[PDB]
RNA sequence: UGGAGGUAAAGCUACUGAAUGUAUGAUGGCGCCACCUAGGCGUACUGAAUACAAUUAAACUCUGAAUGCCAUUUAUUUUA
RNA sequence: CGGUCGCCUCCUAAAAGGUAACGGAGGCGUACAAAGGUACCUUCAGUACGGUUGGAAAUCGUAUGUAGAGUGUAAUGGUGUAAGGGUGCUUGACUGUGAGACAUACAGGUCGAACAGGUGAGAAAUCAGGUCAUAGUGAUCCGGUGGUCCAGUAUGGAAUGG
RNA sequence: UUUGGUGCCCAUGUCGCUGUGGAAACACCUGGUUCCAUUUCGAACCCAGCAGUUAAGCACAGUGGAGCCGAAUGUAGCUGUUUCAGUGAGAAUAGGAAAGCACCAAGC
């Protein structure tokens, strides 16, 4: 009836609405977007509507789509967030079920000093 | 008025601490819920009391 | 999906006149069941 | 002669529920004060504004209340409480 | 399936050459064969419905999901929340296996498979086959429901034009009158 | 007797006839028309009387249009009844004619007969009528 | 200066009802046949739906004020 | 004489609110251990086409359609990724509270941030002190029932009270 | 600047029609042996890879067809005082309209 990306966009609209409705402490938002080839991550701030930190397979120059490079992406983005002195984050998926690459990246971010 | 109310009492101190509603005609089985108890100061099973 | 009691096993199918052992997956007996009217044994197709 | 008269059947009315807007734009407000009471969300909630069990909008922080118009054909209304933001 | 490879090579080349299709995947592709054997007898003799599923089960290799009506009708004794009808949707290898088994074993056993075509496409490229009797299907033992029924095998395709669906059918040799 | 087939509410509030002309202000089916100059309530009985008058004084090929329709009903308490104990029952339907509404229009017959016909139609109605023509 | 609203007005292809004419017309009534059931050719005429032109409403609204109301800003006045 | 007496929805009610009449229309004295809570997934009705039983209309496939569908109910308002449907786990359908407001003659009613205790869902953020919201309800006195760190008419009990 | 992602917006952002495109990326695609999944279907979700692919989607140019928006004049209702001064709609129209504002990653 649709294509996978539109359903992923639809789930993202739900998640964005929920986070913007309930995030009272104004935490930074760690958005991960997964594609068929690669997965990227960017930390927006919904109060200013800008990007504070970013990371991607293109940025990191990896043949991604594997759980191994997902560990590297999470480590890089968590390192960047620590350098930015922001540790209170909210984690949302691109509209995909939290599992596999998304779960590995999220768990990888947690052991490098993030609190979520 | 109709009487659909029932009392829920703890199963440790046997004290009645909650008041709820139940349809005896539809639901035939006794409630065996678990709620907070002021005396025991913890969560414990609460059953229907006549 | 899997874990079923009805196994789809690749069974061969023979026919009269023309042998034509067509192998098709089905959940039946594992032997050469002979069909009396197959596709090729019909005046309509040929 | 009166010949008698029939009887009327509808002379019944209910108590008026005190709904509507309570705080006007520009009025200062503390947390927990009502800004809009409604039956069904006639005014959407924004930032620093909550909801109740009767669809009642209440504030969550100090500031000036503020209405924002949004939605298709500009048919949706939204309220918010822009914090004092004195910020020295 | 060997005929699956036959489908790949033959359909690709001929359709592409037949219409100068600029890409191999421009050719139409068949998607899913839905089977829907539904009966309202589940309103009174529910037992029958169960047996129905098993025969359907025994035919395709997918257990059938029983469907429920979205309305309620007094004349049909229908009411919401009841199971009236099973639907099965085959994909991947199993769909081609069942399709091949139907056209080669089940279909030519039909008492009078004279066929109907050209007047069957829904205008979007689909195709429905209304089977009249169940006993003709090889995957069925003589013991069955006290009532015998048919089937409503249907087809889907990647293309949206009914003519291109017919062209794929001709390339696949689905045996109907002139179509 | 023009009558609405059904109505949602039997006893509605009356609709004022004071004001200018909302719709049905200009001849748009024929080309000669009978305008009103004083808003009043006129019932389907007067409409039917006027229509029968027009039809009787028409010819074999003349054509006529009735714009107004008696949409609104009115009540009347039974005689010898003191006020109270609810509203009376609906009795007759009247079409609300405001100052400037074209009620009847005629075409397809020579000018003198249509002018006379509109005169006889307006003598059956209480409002003071007037003839107007259609802009080219 | 800012706001809430849905009245007056207006509109009904923007809904719910009511409702006029023209054109195409489902539909029935009415016939005349064949056929005992599948139907067919015209329909004094009823009238779905569509298009054009025109209507009505406290409990109709795709719209839509003024006044009034609340708050604030400035000026003045009174200790209510 | 007939009719009505409490509470909820719409109009009259004149675009803040309020506003009466033996003015015009209706309902309620409930329903849900799921129709609550959470996490995840998902989105009309109708109509067109194509198809055995099967028929105007049961189910299937596809398209169209922007709400005429659903939201237990009388209306109103709201809500089409929602507040509608399905699934998994549960019982926050918690305890002690409660700054601040509304409306009000009073009595009563309504919303609620936030704190402590111990839980449920969820990776977490978060949500949960009953349901999309407004009717589903009756003061005091009197007596009965359970618990109880209070009293016990000289003292110990009991009776009788709190 | 362009591509890809996303927030803000909520049709002058749509629906549709005609063409062009891919370097990198986006996508279809290749398989279900692993984590995970179907009220049944690896369709979807989830895996691991880019063989093929520019139909799609997606991105560009044209398209005033449908939908949407809509000036000025005039008028209806309003406030006063007049029996005239402001306020000024709705409908209709000329007409506009093939979105716009920011952030991030890459060759630029
Ligand atoms: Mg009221
Ligand atoms: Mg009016
Ligand atoms: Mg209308
Ligand atoms: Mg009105
Ligand atoms: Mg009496
Ligand atoms: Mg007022
Ligand atoms: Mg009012
Ligand atoms: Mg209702
Ligand atoms: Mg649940
Ligand atoms: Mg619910
Ligand atoms: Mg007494
Ligand atoms: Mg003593
Ligand atoms: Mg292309
Ligand atoms: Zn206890
Ligand atoms: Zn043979």
């Amino acid at each position: 009836m649709k294509t996978r990306t539109e359903q992923r966009r639809l789930r993202h609209k739900r998640i964005v609405k929920k986070i913007r409705a309930t995030n009272h402490d104004n935490r930074v938002v760690l958005m991960v977007i997964k594609s068929l080839n690669h997965i990227s991550v960017q930390a927006w701030d919904f109060s200013q509507n800008i990007v504070l930190a970013s990371s991607s397979s293109l940025a990191l120059k990896l043949k991604n789509g594997n759980k191994d490079n997902a560990k590297l992406v999470g480590q890089d983005i968590a390192d960047k967030l620590v350098k930015l002195k922001l540790t209170n984050v909210v984690f949302d998926t691109g509209g995909s079920k939290y599992h596999g690459r998304i779960a590995a990246l999220a768990e990888a971010a947690r052991e490098r000093g993030l609190n979520f | 008025a109709v009487k659909r109310s029932t009392r829920l009492g703890c199963n440790d101190c046997r004290e009645i601490n909650y008041l709820t509603f139940k349809n005896v005609k539809k639901n035939p089985e006794k409630l065996a819920l678990n709620k907070f108890c002021s005396r025991c100061r913890k969560v414990v099973v609460h059953k229907e009391v006549k | 999906k899997k874990d079923f009691h009805f196994p789809s096993q690749s069974v061969s199918f023979k026919c009269a006149s023309c042998s034509n052992s067509f192998t098709i997956e089905s959940t039946l007996k594992q032997k050469e069941i002979t069909i009396d009217i197959c596709g090729k044994c019909h005046p309509f197709y040929i | 002669s009166k010949k008698g008269v029939g009887s009327t059947k509808n002379g019944r009315d209910s108590h008026a529920k005190r709904l509507g807007a309570k705080k006007a734009d520009g009025q200062m407000i503390r947390t927990g004060q009502i800004i809009y009471r409604q039956r069904g969300t006639r005014v959407y909630p924004g930032v620093n504004v909550g909801l109740g069990s009767d669809d009642t909008l209440f504030a969550l922080s100090d500031g000036l209340v503020k209405y924002q118009k949004f939605g298709p054909k500009q048919g949706k209304t939204r309220v918010s409480v822009v914090k004092h933001k004195l910020d020295a | 399936n060997n005929l699956k490879a036959h489908y790949q090579k033959t359909i690709a080349k001929e359709l592409q050459k037949s219409f100068a299709f600029s890409s191999i995947m421009q050719v139409p592709r068949l998607e899913k064969i839905v089977i829907n054997m539904g009966v309202g007898d589940a309103i009174r003799d529910s037992k029958f419905l169960e047996s129905a599923l098993n025969e359907l089960h025994l035919i395709s290799g997918q257990k059938p999901v029983a469907t429920k009506a979205k309305n309620a009708i007094s004349t049909y004794k229908l009411r919401a929340g009841q199971l009236i009808g099973c639907k099965v949707t085959l994909r991947g290898e199993r769909m081609w296996a069942f399709l091949e088994k139907l056209i080669y074993v089940a279909l030519p056993r039909v008492r009078d498979f004279r066929g109907l075509s050209l007047k069957s496409f829904d205008g979007r490229g689909n195709y429905t086959i209304g089977i009249k009797e169940q006993i003709i299907f090889p995957e069925i033992v003589y013991d069955d429901i006290k009532r015998i029924r048919g089937f409503d095998v249907t087809l889907v395709t990647s293309t949206n034009k009914d003519s291109e669906a017919l062209a794929l059918l001709r390339a696949l040799n689905l045996p109907l009158v002139k179509g | 007797m023009l009558q609405p087939k059904r109505t949602k509410y039997r006893k509605p509030h009356n609709v004022s006839y004071e004001g200018k002309a909302k719709g049905n202000s200009y001849v748009a089916f024929g080309e000669y028309g009978l305008v009103a100059t004083k808003g009043n309530w006129i019932d389907a009985r007067a409409i039917e009387s006027a229509r029968i008058a027009i039809s009787k004084c028409l010819g074999k090929t003349g054509k006529m249009w009735i714009r107004i329709f008696p949409h609104m009903s009115k009540t009347k308490k039974p005689l010898e009844v003191r006020m109270g104990s609810g509203k009376g029952n609906p009795e007759f339907w009247v079409a609300v004619v405001k100052q400037g509404t074209v009620m009847f229009e005629v075409a397809n017959i020579p000018e003198s007969q249509m002018i006379k016909a509109l005169t006889r139609a307006g003598h059956k109605l209480p409002v003071t009528w007037k003839i107007l023509k259609r802009e080219e």
